[PDB]
RNA sequence: CAAGGCGUGGAGUAUGCGGCUUAAUUUGACCAACGCGGGGAAUGUUACCAGGUCAGGACGCAACUGGGAUUGACAGAUUGAG
RNA sequence: AUGCUAGAGCCAACAGCAGGUCUGUGAUGCUCCCAGAUGUCCUGGGCCGCACGCGCACUACAUUGUCACAGUGAAGGUGUCGACAUGCCCACGUGGGCCCUGGCCUGAAGAGGCUGGGAAAUCCUGCAAGCCUGUGACGUACUGGGGAUAGAUGGUUGCAACUGUCUGCCUUGAACGUGGAAUGCCUAGUAUGCCUGGGUCAUCAGCCCAGACCGAUUGUGUCCCUGCCAUUUGUACACACCGC
RNA sequence: CACCAUGUUCAA
C-alpha cells in the first residue's frame, strides 16, 4: 500500500530478511525471539538481559535503583 | 516507593439528537459563550464545543466577541 | 599613484596610536590623499581559567584578556614613497602590513 | 611466579670466515657459501648455508 | 596570510615567554633583568637587558653568539633573522628580578 | 647507548659546525638539520654533559648544549679536524 | 541456518563487498574501512587451524586480543579463545553470532552478587 | 620492534603542554597549548591582562 | 530572617561521592568534599589489573674482546602480536 | 542619560589554617623502586562495573498546555600547523585537502557529492536562536501529558564504536496526578523561563564560563532564626565552648 | 525566662 521500507518495524529481520511492521503482539514475540535467539549464544547483551539489567550501556550505579533499601 | 501526597467527567464525543436541538434553541441566548461554558452546560466534548461554536457563528446565532487560542468568547447575537 | 593599505595591529593602544599619528604626519607632509584611521572593532581575547591548580575550595575564575586594537589608513601614493614613510622606524609592539593593488 | 625469560645472546661461534672459504693450495680459493646478488654490494657477504634456504643477513633476502 | 591576528598576537607573546624564560634560566648569575623583542625589517632584534654585560657577554663575544646562534635554530629563525643584544640596566635596584636573583645567591 | 658510527659522526659534526646544538624532548622524532633521532642526540648529549664538553640547559620542552673548550679539543681529535676550523661561535 | 535468509551455503560463496550488504550497519562501514592487518592475520589463523582440525574432531582454540573484530560467515564453527585482560575464553562460533563482535562473547567483567553493605553505605554508619 | 611508539591515533596523550609537557588540563584556544596551570604563571607575559 | 518568587527533598534519567562486586573497579578532597582536580577517561590520557617488550643503567673503574665486545635479521615453531 | 559606593566587577592589608595540591612543571628535601623495574612502550581490560544511601543537574506531571503550519526576530564570539603535519588521503619526480563553511544536486531523514568564500566588521553571518505571536487539531482522560526502557537497522567521527560515541527511521510507552520531615538561591533588566557562543573536543554537553531574548511578585525593614563587627562585662577557657 | 546533654590519648 505505498507505505516504504524504511517505515517499518522490522527493518531486516535476521533469520529471514524480510521487511515487515510487526503488529499486535508478534511484537513481543519477535521480541523474545531475538532475546531467545542472543541468549542462546552467550552475547553480552543477552546476558544482561537475562540477568535483568541495563542493556545498551548505562550507568547502573544510581538510576536503576527499583526501591529494595538495604 | 513510600509516597507524599475528582471523579471522571464523561463528556459527549459525537453529537446526539437532544443535546444537538438544545445547542441549537438555548446557548444562542447565553450572554458569553465559550468552548468551556458549551461543554460544561451540555456535558459535551471540548472539540464538539469548538465545532458548535464555529457552525453557530458561521450560520449566524451567535458573533465572536474575542476570538483567539484563549478563551473564545462568543455572545448571543441580539 | 597607487592604492595602498596600510595596516596597523597591536596589544597597546598608546604605541598604536603614536605610529598612526606618525604615518598619517608623514602622509601629509607631501599630501598623499590620506583616508584616516579607520578603527576596527577591537578584538577580545577572553580566557576565563580556574584560579586553583587543584580542586579545592571555592570554585574561582581568572578572567583574562587581550585586547587587539586594529587601525587602517588607506593612501594613494608610490611604492617607495609609502615604504619610507612606513620604514620611519616604528614602535615596538605595532604590526605594520602595507598592500597595493 | 613463573620461570624468566632469557636473553638472547650469540653462539659466539669462533673464526667463521675460515669455514667460509675452503682454500686449495691445488687450484685456490674456493668459498663453501653462496654470495648474495644485488645492486648493493653484497659480492663479499655470505647466505646463510640453511637446510632448505640461503638467507643473506645484510640485505635480508631468502631462496628456497 | 598564514595566522589569524588573534593567533599572531597570541603566538608573539608565547615566543616572547619562551625567550624570557630561557633567559632568565641561562643568565640568572649574571642580572639578566629583562628582554625586548623588536620585530624589525631585515632583522627581528631581541635586546637582552642584564646586570652585568661583561658577562652576558662571553670571552669576546662567545657567549652571544651562542645564544643568537641557539635562538636562531631553536625558533626556525631564517639565517641572518635574529640578533641578541646586551644592555646594562640603568638602576639595578629598580628591578626586583635582578634583586631576586641576588638575594637567591646570597 | 649504541649509535651507529654516522649517526655519531653527524651529531658531532653538527655540534662542531655550530657551537651550539638545540634538541626537543620529544624523543619518538627526528630533529631537522640532521637525520639523527632526537633521542639519539639527547642520549649523546647526557654522556658530553657529564664529560664536561657541553654545557646544558633545558628552558620549557628544548635542550641548549654550547660546546666548551674541553669540548671543542676532543671534538677535534675525533673527528680529526685541523686547529684551522673553529665552531661558527668562535667564527667572530 | 538461514542468517537473514541466506544458508550457509551462500554465505561462504558470497563475496565481503556482499558481506558489506548482508551484515549490519557497524560491520558494513568497518569493511567500508578495509579491515587490517591483524584481522586478515586472524582469519588466516582460523583457515589454518581448520585446514588442521578437519574431520574427526574440533579445530585447536587461536587465542587473540582481537575483541574488535566482526564474526563473519568464514569465521563459523572455530573456537577462538577471545581475550578479556584476564583469560582467553574459548568460544565455539555458531550461526547467531555472525555480525556481533568477540569482545560480546567474552566477558570483561564478572556478574555483580553483593554482599554486605557495611560502614558507610548510609547516613547511619 | 619498530612499534616501540606506534600507537596509531592522535588526541589527549600527544597534546601535551608546551612548557610542562603535561596532558591535564591544556588551553589550545588560541594555538596556546599551555596548561591551565602555567598559563595562570606566565600570562602577564603572553599579554593577557586581568580586567574584569 | 521578615514580604515574597523559583524551587530542591517525592518520579525518570545525567553525573560526582559512599558502599558492595571485582583481576582492577587507580586516586585526592568529607560552611571551606560530592558536573570539584578545568577529572565530558573507547584507545595514547592512566596513575589500576593480566601479559609482554625496550633501556631511554650517564660517567668512572675492572673484566671480556678485532687468532671478534656486541648488533640486526629470513624461514619453521612460539606469541595476543609480520 | 542617571542619584542602593550610579550599576557590575577587578584588585585587596595584618595575622593565620599544621585547609588543597609532591597526580601541573626540568618546583622540590628526606625516603622507596630501579632491569623479572614503582622507568617506558605496546595489546587487552578497568576507571562506566550494581541488593543500596546521598549531592547535584536535566526532563516532567500538561490547556498561562502538547503537537502541526506559518510569521517576527538576538548577542558574546570561533574558524584553515607559528606544536601537531618531520603525517594521512586524492590527484599527478611534484600539486591539492585537513578549521568555519556558503550556493547547487541526490536522499524521507541522518547524511553524501560538485563548486566557491574566509587567517575574517570583508566568508560562514544580518548566524532568519528559542521562548513569543497567529491559526488549526486535542478536550481534563497517565491523555496527542511524560519519554524512561527496549527491538529490527541507515549514516557519521575515529586505527579501533563490544560494555550500545553521537545520530536517522518505525516501534515499544515506565514511573510521575505538584511531592513528608527538611532545605537552597534571590532585591531590577534582578528572580524565573528560553535558547546561543566558547572551553573540553577527531566524535560525545544534561557541565562550566559567558551571551542575549521575554521579564516580574514582593521588601526599601529587623535582630526573631542563623552568623559577622565593635564596646562593656564574667571566666577555673588558651588545642581557646568541638574548651574545661 | 518551655526544653538546648556530650565531644577518646599525645601532639599544636
Amino acid at each position: 500500500f505505498k507505505i516504504p521500507e524504511w517505515f517499518l518495524n522490522r527493518k531486516k529481520d535476521p533469520k529471514d530478511g524480510k521487511f515487515s511492521q510487526s503488529v499486535s503482539n508478534v511484537v513481543e514475540q519477535k521480541m523474545r525471539d531475538d532475546l531467545e535467539k542472543l541468549k542462546k549464544v552467550r552475547c553480552h547483551r543477552g546476558l544482561r538481559h537475562m540477568w535483568g539489567l541495563r542493556v545498551r550501556g548505562q550507568h547502573t550505579k544510581t538510576t536503576g535503583r527499583r526501591g529494595r533499601t538495604v | 516507593k513510600k509516597k507524599w501526597s475528582r471523579e471522571k467527567l464523561h463528556n459527549a464525543v459525537m453529537w446526539e439528537k437532544v443535546i444537538r436541538d438544545k445547542l441549537y434553541s438555548e446557548v444562542p441566548k447565553y450572554k458569553v459563550i465559550t468552548v468551556s461554558v458549551i461543554s460544561d452546560r451540555l456535558k459535551v466534548n471540548g472539540s464538539l464545543a469548538r465545532e458548535a461554536l464555529k457552525v453557530l457563528h458561521a450560520e449566524g446565532l451567535i458573533k465572536p466577541v474575542n476570538v483567539n487560542a484563549n478563551c473564545r468568547l462568543y455572545t448571543r447575537a441580539t | 599613484i597607487h592604492k595602498i593599505r596600510i595596516t596597523l595591529s597591536s596589544k597597546n593602544p598608546k604605541a598604536l596610536e603614536k605610529v598612526c599619528a606618525e604615518l598619517i604626519k608623514g602622509a601629509k607632509d607631501h599630501k598623499l590623499r590620506v583616508r584616516g584611521p579607520v578603527k576596527i572593532p577591537t578584538k577580545v581575547l577572553r580566557i576565563t581559567t580556574r584560579k586553583s591548580p587543584c580542586g579545592e575550595g571555592t570554585n574561582t575564575w581568572d578572567r583574562y584578556q587581550m585586547r587587539i586594537h586594529k587601525r587602517l589608513i588607506d593612501l594613494h601614493s608610490p611604492s617607495e614613497v609609502v615604504k619610507e614613510i612606513t620604514s620611519i622606524n616604528i614602535e615596538p609592539g605595532v604590526e605594520v602590513e602595507v598592500t597595493v593593488a | 611466579t613463573r620461570p624468566k625469560k632469557k636473553k638472547h645472546k650469540k653462539k659466539k661461534v669462533p673464526l667463521a670466515v675460515l669455514k667460509f672459504y675452503k682454500v686449495d693450495d691445488s687450484g685456490e680459493i674456493t668459498r663453501t657459501r653462496m654470495e648474495c646478488p644485488h645492486p648493493d654490494c653484497g659480492a663479499g657477504v655470505f647466505m646463510a648455508a640453511h637446510k632448505d634456504r640461503q638467507y643473506c643477513g645484510k640485505c635480508g633476502l631468502t631462496y628456497v | 596570510g598564514n595566522l589569524s591576528k588573534k593567533r599572531k598576537f597570541v603566538a608573539d607573546g608565547v615566543f616572547y615567554a619562551e625567550l624570557n624564560e630561557f633567559l632568565k634560566r641561562e643568565l640568572a648569575e649574571d642580572g639578566y633583568s629583562g628582554v625586548e623583542v623588536r620585530v624589525t625589517p631585515q632583522r627581528t632584534e631581541i635586546i637582552i637587558r642584564a646586570t652585568r654585560t661583561k658577562e652576558v657577554l662571553g670571552e669576546k663575544g662567545r657567549r652571544i653568539r651562542e645564544l643568537t646562534s641557539v635562538v636562531q635554530k631553536r625558533f626556525n629563525f631564517p639565517d641572518n633573522g635574529v640578533e641578541l643584544y646586551a644592555e646594562r640596566v640603568a638602576n639595578r635596584g629598580l628591578s626586583a628580578i635582578a634583586q631576586a636573583e641576588s638575594l637567591r645567591y646570597k | 647507548m649504541l649509535v651507529s658510527k654516522k649517526n655519531r659522526e653527524e651529531v658531532y659534526q653538527y655540534l662542531f659546525k655550530e657551537g651550539v646544538l638545540v634538541a626537543k624532548k620529544d624523543p619518538g622524532s627526528k630533529h631537522p638539520k640532521m637525520d639523527v633521532q632526537n633521542l639519539v642526540v639527547i642520549e649523546l648529549m647526557r654522556g658530553f654533559a657529564s664529560k664536561g664538553f657541553v654545557k646544558e640547559q633545558y628552558a620549557w620542552r628544548h635542550y641548549y648544549w654550547y660546546l666548551t673548550n674541553e669540548g671543542i679539543e676532543y671534538l677535534r681529535q675525533y673527528l680529526h679536524l685541523p686547529a684551522e676550523i673553529v665552531p661558527s661561535t668562535l667564527k667572530k | 541456518f538461514t542468517y537473514r535468509g541466506i544458508e550457509l551455503e551462500g554465505l561462504l560463496d558470497l563475496s565481503n563487498e556482499e558481506l558489506a550488504q548482508i551484515l549490519p550497519k557497524r560491520a558494513r562501514r568497518k569493511f567500508s574501512r578495509g579491515l587490517k592487518r591483524k584481522h586478515m592475520a586472524l582469519l588466516k589463523k582460523l583457515r589454518r587451524a581448520k585446514k588442521d582440525a578437519a574431520l574427526g574432531e574440533k579445530p585447536p582454540t587461536i587465542k587473540t586480543h582481537l575483541r574488535n573484530m566482526v564474526i563473519i560467515p568464514e569465521m563459523i564453527g572455530s573456537m577462538i579463545g577471545v581475550y578479556n585482560g584476564k583469560i582467553f575464553n574459548a568460544v565455539e562460533i555458531k550461526g547467531e553470532m555472525v555480525g556481533h563482535y568477540l569482545g560480546e562473547f567474552s566477558i570483561t567483567y564478572r556478574p555483580v552478587k553483593h554482599g554486605r553493605p557495611g560502614i558507610g553505605a548510609t547516613h547511619s554508619s | 620492534k619498530d612499534i616501540w611508539r606506534s600507537h596509531p591515533g592522535r588526541g589527549r596523550g600527544t597534546r601535551r603542554c608546551r612548557i610542562s609537557g603535561n596532558r591535564h588540563g591544556i588551553i589550545r584556544k588560541y594555538g596556546l597549548m599551555m596548561t591551565r596551570r602555567e598559563f595562570r604563571e606566565i600570562a602577564g607575559d603572553i599579554g593577557f591582562v586581568k580586567y574584569n
